[PDB]
């Protein structure tokens, strides 16, 4: 509650001005998706760290990608159709063959660390009786075997089908950079000097 | 001085280790050391981390498993305080350990290990093709030449670039990287000219003019504003290159430019680059803010390109459009030929344009750091006014700046305890005499003082004017740095005056620490407290004068009189702690115990006595004056009995009131007493008030009655006024080179565009004006401007307006300060004693010179800088005659002054005195030209020349300040000397040498041998007053007290004819 | 010494800073500091702690969430010493920066920011017809001449006053 | 980078005028000789060393030593007024106040104030203070201004000179520490040459460090460097000007200017501090009034002027220091 | 709300005098068509900047 | 605004109780089941008032 109301004290929103600093709303209101087309953006997804909701912010720091911005160079030798002066896409994870441990998988690992010191302190909070407490953490490690297990078919098959369907002829936009903070797509209109775009 | 002198080496190649180096690169056995392994700072009211790594690990791409370390977390264990030095070294050393980076070791001395690819195979766990590369081949990264070590990759992968990303130096901020760098294929010249025409069709991508490795190399960037923050420092580092290049200097930079080019990029970083080859910044040695710098540049260029020549404003827009083309000054492009025909093979920008002429703009100052600057407006410059219009100056916050009426103090601490004492003079006092003084007296009193006097009596309290530096002493006392004092000393005393509490000493010299969770309140001073303290230490002085210790003897009395003593007795008290038997009572109306409640009449039955008495009783406010005069003579038959030392306030120092007292004294006492009219440093400046000091003495006093003393003076010059006094007017509209302004100041603000023209306007009024900007972010300046009667004095002689104002545009926008910060400012500034005093002649011979007829010219002599023009009215033509002066002829026929830069002559026949003038020595006989001090004897050979020369001379009139003889022994006897002092007999007036001084009556005696007209005359009250209140000055507080003896003896001399 | 003289001035309207100080008034950067961000003093013998905003913030309605800060807890902290000074700055510091005025930012050098509206408006959340008046235009704050600052107010509301 | 001992880098060397008599044909050759090393600029080697060993990294090492044994709280016993308590104050940006004579205040607990920010010209205008003091007095013990005198320090950017002879004189009562010049900041008022007609300086030391206009006929260097003693000897009973162009004509006229301006010739002579950039031509002036008559006023084939005059413009593009590898 | 203010401080209605010139009222006050037929027009539609 | 100013006050309020009722709860040695359960009955009056 505390870190909350610092966090939204600051805006549930900002904007990034022409220096590129983020200048937060100071206001506290819903977002729509209206504004995903606007100049706002989430501020939970800012990574702007703020003195005393630091606990938000690492909670928020557990949503950052876990991939890489690849270039669509088979789609460009092609002549494919992009609308960007420079085509590319986010594959959501690498492939990691050589290591003896995924990177994704022990990524998951730590996310699932950081929730289970969340849910204990909130569950000592409150008083849960231990025995739910070890049942939820022996879920956490079960989704973490699971993860461990699926790692590979993400981050090693999955992954180039990512890589193929980018290339493909009408995939044509830029979707993402892989950097949620300030990340907005490139906004084309078709207009008329007649009617309204 | 001409050509660029450089050496070309690649840092980049010469960081990269040899590969039998990469295995102990990590320092695995020494722990790492501040100032070379790395360097950290926290920094203060910011509350950062910041942490750089040095050698090749300045240059690192962090593993994800490398952000798992601790040594990342270490901020998150803080805030507040900076990380404690052992974890942080215990932390980076054990991460740097960890680092092991894949080599093969050889026995070649040629190689190099390259660093980059190797650690960004790191980076991705060598699942990256280049990683995968690193790790079946580690002897890849081995390389003798360094295109090699990237073209070897290159061909094994197939690819034509790598996108390297750069991690912030800082090491602790992980966020976003503003860009990444793309080592491209090359080698050849012709396959870069192919990959720069190929990236005009990408998107946010530039380069450097020179390459690392000499290997192609591309930014690429997330957004403009990243480009735009990039380009900027960029900018910065080569517009400071090229500013030690110009200057000879040998530079051992890697690229003759250090600018980048936009390969395509948004307007603004297009009219960066512009900006950035006009090379418009003149040379600073300040420190800069670079979390701005864009802004900055941003802000110059729209400045620049705002007020540049039509050509230079084509030329800017010609390298706006041609952003690509690299612009470069001749010189660079020969340091460029220099490299290529020593190393033919590197690889240079090719799209490149010389400058077959350098920009002839205007150099601009571009100070972003702190602090407000302080111009000296200069009357006069190149640019021609004509018809301005008005310059409407914001309301400002009180946030950014507060007016207080009255400057407080910044004096010493022994310097508030002086005195000065004007002694009696004349030996008799004829009834015809006090007839006349009497009458003077009673109708002095009946129409009272002058009202502006009154008003700066009331409005420049002491008190206020204390307050900033009694509460610092308080201040350092509380929080335990002061701990070092003499017991008796005058630090000790004013630590006594600051702090209500005991304060014992732990031995002679230590004064005892507070116990803990101790902090004492501070001592509540009204506002005659200083002044009874500053009597106090006055009465220990008149007793011995040699003493170091104001301290009372043991088994001494002293009495304060007057309502509210209290703190003041409480002080003296607590200050002779230490001291055995020391009564010090107190008396007086609306007394709290300890001091008694009484009032004038004292009961009849009551019996004080004292060692020392100090009367500070108030007259009563409305009574008839006899009445007023028999309650003050009751109070000083009281304290002359009841002491052997009193010191009794005069409410109404008439020369009918003290003489009286002197009589009164002597039927009392029946020898007269040895009387002195004290005037202590710690009165309210303003106050005619004085003090007397009585003692009776073994010797028969001569000249026991006073007569045109200072002291007395003061009061009596200050007869009711005929206008309403001035009030400190806040202007806001600056009019062009309109005359109409009441005394006061110019605060407010304006664009910054609009800076120039409003600098440019203040010098008709301002001699000077402060200016500054709050930050980067707000467009407007604020500006204060105190408005100098002389400066008027000076630029409404003629209709002609000029200024610099080409070089107030020199300034926008980064040259007028910045200040974050309140300032506070006063509509009544301090000043010296001795310009108050100058003020006060001025004046004084302004009100005459407006008075007499038909005079063609006003003639100063010596008076430099046009010192003694304010006294000159406009339309009369002013000559001045000082070698020290020197005047552009075309200034000097700007505002009608006649220079002559030559000695005047003071020899009697050659000295050609005009007819119908009038002539200034003011303060210039007492030196030679050189500055050197004139024997008295000479002195008088200059007054008895000048007066010669007068004989001839019709409707002349000659004015000549001299230093009195009388002042000597009054200062002799006086403890005040902030800025006037005997030295081996001369007066030494502060930033002067000392000088002789003359005795009045010998040169009363020799006018009038030489039988020309004079009178003898000296600034009063009034003139002080329109001094004061003209020029915005408040009076010092030792200036209060030295001011009136200083004043009277030293002497206007008014020939005339 | 008869006739009175002063000087007439507003403080009040002196003290409403211009819009592009509004940004910063929070002294963002900078840690407050006594004797001018703030005065603080305890009184021994009567155990009460007495914190006095200065500058703009001398004049403050504070949000319900303001109180919820711990700066407004720190008395309860003790009796009986007073506040440690690098706690009752850590705690004022941090909230300073919590708190940001709507507001448009401008050119013009005639503007003050009518702060008493703005701080009224951010203590309710901007619930209040004035609250959402700042909302939806935050430059009806800005001001020239500091009559119509209020006018504009309440004529855009139809209010005849505001309490 | 330089390894002297503290009190080593205040020294200063001054030269003496020779002769007792300029002749105005010795005039003529001495001008020409003047405009002549002006309109060609001097050595162009001459001036890369003079760029390249600037005197502030020269000293860098040194000052930063002496913050960091205090910061770390190793120093605490040093004389008030002594060499050592000067350059202290060079090194460090904050009060230092002692308790007693002797003892340094030790640092309150987590709290370490940022070095002083030195620019290039800081150490000379410290050196020169020191040197007024010394040419003072000479068996000064004590560089520390008397009660109630005044400094005014001017030339560009003196800032930090001012902060660092402020905080040097802070248990001094009583003391001006003016500074000025162009692009000045607050305490410093900014000012240009020639100063406003109406501004009226005086103080009873001043040290001009301004530097002349890069481009200008030499005449009208001429009267503005003319200009810049006049202003500082008038305000002054002890002057230190800079000139930059120390011809045999130049410092000549001023002693001439000077000799006309006050009558009787003035006390000069040409000094050049250990804290100039050692490559420096610019040298020194003291100007000073005194009671005695001076014999030999003039300069000629004085060793200060030599410097700057036998930097004639080189034949050759100075030599680069190679890095040979066979 | 802030031209509003501006606006409606110049005044809700205005008349023409025989010059033909508008003068506003200088009041806000709420029209009705009892106005129609009177002097004052409303002053939204004055086209006056 | 995203949230209701009075169901965060008596979300202020129930923390203060809960708070309460535990230091009461562990003054009388109360097993954690039954602790938890009034906990659980204050969190569900939070959503319910929310
Ligand atoms: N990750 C990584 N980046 C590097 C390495 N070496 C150079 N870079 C980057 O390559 C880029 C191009 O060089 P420059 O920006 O011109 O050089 P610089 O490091 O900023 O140094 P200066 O230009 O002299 O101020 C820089 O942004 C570096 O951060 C490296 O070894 N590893
Ligand atoms: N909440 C709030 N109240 C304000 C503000 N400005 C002024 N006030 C109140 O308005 C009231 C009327 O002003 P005064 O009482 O005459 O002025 P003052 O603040 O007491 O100052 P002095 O009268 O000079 O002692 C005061 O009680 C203030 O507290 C503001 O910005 N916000």
């Amino acid at each position: 509650p505390v870190e909350y109301g610092i966090f939204v004290q600051r805006g549930a929103t900002y904007t990034i001005n022409a220096a590129g600093e983020f200048e937060f709303s100071g206001r506290n209101e819903k977002w729509d998706q209206a504004l995903y087309l606007s100049e706002h953006f989430p501020a939970l997804f800012s990574d702007v760290p703020l003195a005393g909701a630091n606990t938000i912010i690492a909670i928020m720091r557990l949503f950052t990608p876990q991939g890489f911005l690849r270039t669509d160079d088979l789609a460009i030798a092609a002549n494919f159709p992009r609308a960007s002066r420079n085509p590319q896409t986010y594959i959501p994870y690498t492939n990691q063959r050589g290591t003896v441990t995924n990177e994704f998988a022990s990524r998951f690992r730590t996310i699932v660390a950081t929730l289970a010191n969340v849910v204990n302190e909130r569950a000592v909070q409150d008083d849960m009786q231990k025995a739910t407490r070890s049942c939820t953490k022996q879920w956490l490690r079960h989704l973490e075997t699971q993860f461990d297990n699926i790692a590979v078919a993400h981050t090693d098959h999955l992954s180039v089908v990512y890589a193929t369907m980018s290339n493909f002829m009408l995939n044509f936009t830029n979707n993402f950079s892989g950097n949620h903070a300030t990340f907005k797509p490139d906004q084309y209109v078709i207009t008329s000097p007649e009617g309204s775009y | 001085m001409w050509h660029y002198t450089s050496i070309n080496n690649d840092t980049r190649v010469a960081l990269d280790p040899k590969p039998n180096q990469i295995r102990t690169i990590t320092k695995p056995n020494t722990v790492p050391q501040l100032g070379t392994d790395y360097l950290y700072t926290f920094n203060s009211q910011r509350r950062s981390h910041t942490l750089r790594l040095l050698g090749p690990f300045q240059y690192f791409n962090f593993s994800e498993t490398d952000r798992g370390h601790p040594l990342f977390r270490l901020p998150l264990k803080y805030p507040s305080k900076a990380i404690p030095a052992d974890e942080l070294i215990d932390n980076l050393h054990s991460w740097m350990r960890s680092v092991h980076l894949l080599h093969v070791r050889s026995e070649d001395n040629t190689l190099r290990y390259n660093w980059m690819l190797g650690v960004y195979a790191r980076s991705t766990n060598y699942t990256t093709p280049v990683g995968q590369l690193v790790v079946n081949a580690p002897a890849i990264l081995n390389y003798s030449n360094p295109q090699d070590a990237f073209n070897s990759v290159f061909v094994a992968l197939g690819i034509d670039y790598i996108d390297i990303p750069i991690t912030n130096s800082n090491i602790f901020d992980d966020s976003s990287t503003p860009y990444n760098v793309r080592i491209w294929h090359a080698p050849t010249m012709t396959e870069v000219n192919h990959i720069l025409a190929l990236m005009r069709k990408s998107t946010l991508v530039s380069t450097h003019s020179s390459w690392h490795w000499n290997v192609l190399h591309t930014f690429h960037y997330r957004s403009e504003s990243d480009m735009i923050d990039h380009f900027a420092a960029k900018i910065l580092e080569d517009w400071r290159q090229k500013e030690k290049l110009d200057k000879g200097a040998l530079v051992e930079a890697d690229r003759v430019i250090q600018r980048l080019i936009p390969l395509s990029s948004s307007t603004y970083v297009q009219r960066l680059a512009a900006i950035g080859a006009l090379y418009p910044n003149e040379f600073t040695e300040n420190v800069l803010d670079l979390s701005r710098l864009s802004t900055a540049l941003l802000q110059l260029s729209d400045t620049y390109y705002q007020h540049a020549n039509d050509q230079l404003r084509r030329l800017y827009r010609r390298m706006y459009n041609d952003s690509r083309t690299l612009y470069m000054t001749q010189r660079h492009q020969e340091l460029l030929l220099a490299q290529i025909t020593a190393d033919p093979n590197i690889l240079l920008y090719p799209y490149t344009y010389i400058f077959t002429t350098i920009p002839t703009s205007m150099n601009y100052i571009s100070n972003t750091g702190q602090g407000r600057i302080k111009h000296s407006l200069t009357v006069t410059g190149a640019t021609e006014h004509d018809t301005v219009a008005d310059i409407v100056l914001g309301q400002t916050g009180e946030d950014v700046i507060t007016i207080s009426m009255v400057e407080p103090m910044s004096i010493a601490v022994e310097d508030m305890y002086g005195y000065v004492l004007d002694t009696p003079t004349r030996d008799i006092w004829p009834a015809d005499e006090q007839i006349e003084q009497k009458g003077d007296a009673v109708a002095l009193y009946d129409t009272k003082t002058s009202r502006a006097l009154g008003m700066f009596n009331n409005t420049v309290r002491i008190d206020d004017l204390l307050s900033p530096l009694l509460s610092l002493v308080y201040r350092t006392y509380i929080k335990g740095d002061t701990m070092t004092m003499t017991q008796g000393s005058l630090d000790h005393l004013t630590l006594c005056a600051a702090v209500d509490s005991d304060i014992t000493f732990v031995g002679n010299r230590m004064i005892a620490p507070l116990p803990e969770g101790y902090i004492p309140k501070p001592m509540h001073r009204n506002n005659s407290t200083m002044k009874m303290l500053s009597l106090y230490v006055a009465l220990k002085k008149l007793e011995n004068f040699a003493t170091n210790s104001y301290l009372m003897a043991p088994d001494t009395s002293i009495i304060l009189l007057g309502a509210e003593r209290e703190p003041a007795v409480n002080i003296l008290r607590r200050f002779n702690r230490n001291v055995s038997n020391v009564r010090i009572i107190g008396m007086g109306d609306r007394a709290v115990e300890p001091n008694i409640r009484v009032r004038v009449p004292f009961p009849i039955d009551k019996n004080i006595s004292a060692d020392f008495i100090i009367c500070d009783i108030n007259s009563y406010e409305d009574q008839s004056f006899e009445s007023m005069f028999s309650e003050t003579i009751s109070v000083v038959t009281t304290c002359a009995s009841a002491a052997t030392r009193a010191l009794v306030k005069i409410n109404h120092p008439s020369e009918y009131m003290i003489n009286s007292v002197i009589e009164r004294l002597s039927q009392l006492g029946g020898v007269f007493y040895h009387t002195a009219l004290l005037k202590t440093a710690s009165q309210n400046p303003y106050s005619y008030e004085t003090y007397i000091y009585i003692t009776p003495i073994a010797a028969a006093v001569r000249f026991p009655f006073y007569s045109n003393s200072a002291m007395i003076n003061r009061y009596m010059t200050a007869v009711a006024d005929d206008e309403m006094p001035i009030i400190p007017s806040i202007h806001t509209v600056i009019k062009g080179h309109s005359n109409t302004y009441s005394p006061g100041l110019f605060c407010g603000c304006v664009d910054v565009q609009s800076a120039p023209l409003a600098l440019s306007q203040l010098k008709s009024y301002c001699s000077e004006a402060t200016t500054w900007r709050v930050d980067s972010d707000d467009n407007l300046v604020n500006i204060i401007a105190r408005i100098d009667p002389a400066r008027i004095a000076l630029e409404f002689r003629t209709r002609s307006n000029t200024s610099a104002y080409h070089e107030y545009q020199r300034y926008v926008p980064n040259g007028l300060g910045f200040k974050v910060r309140k300032t506070r400012e006063f509509r009544y500034m301090h000043r010296e004693v001795t310009f108050i005093h100058k003020l006060m002649m001025y004046a004084l011979i302004r009100e005459q010179i407006s008075l007499t007829e038909n005079m063609t010219q006003v003639v100063s002599i010596g008076g430099r800088n046009l010192a003694d023009i304010s006294v000159v009215p406009l339309n009369m033509k002013y000559v001045v005659i000082d070698p020290a002066t020197r005047i552009e002829t075309l200034t000097q026929e700007k505002k009608n002054i006649e220079v002559q830069s030559r000695p005047f002559q003071f020899d009697a026949a050659n000295m050609d005195l005009e007819n119908n003038s009038i002539y200034l020595f003011i303060a210039v006989i007492m030196n030679e030209p050189n500055g050197a001090a004139t024997p008295a004897r000479m002195q008088m050979d200059k007054i008895r020349n000048v007066a010669t020369a007068m004989l001839t001379r019709t409707n002349c009139v000659a004015y000549i300040s001299f230093y009195e003889a009388g002042i000597i022994t009054r200062l002799d006897q006086s403890t005040a000397h902030k800025t006037i002092r005997v030295e081996e007999g001369r007066l030494k007036v502060a930033n002067y040498v000392p000088v002789d001084t003359l005795v009045e009556a010998d040169v009363t005696l020799m006018l009038r041998d030489i039988g020309i007209t004079h009178e003898i005359i000296r600034p009063s009250t009034p003139e002080l007053i329109d001094a004061c209140s003209n020029y915005g000055i408040r009076l010092g507080s030792t200036g209060g007290a030295v001011l009136d003896v200083f004043n009277h003896y030293s002497p206007v001399i008014k020939l005339v004819r």
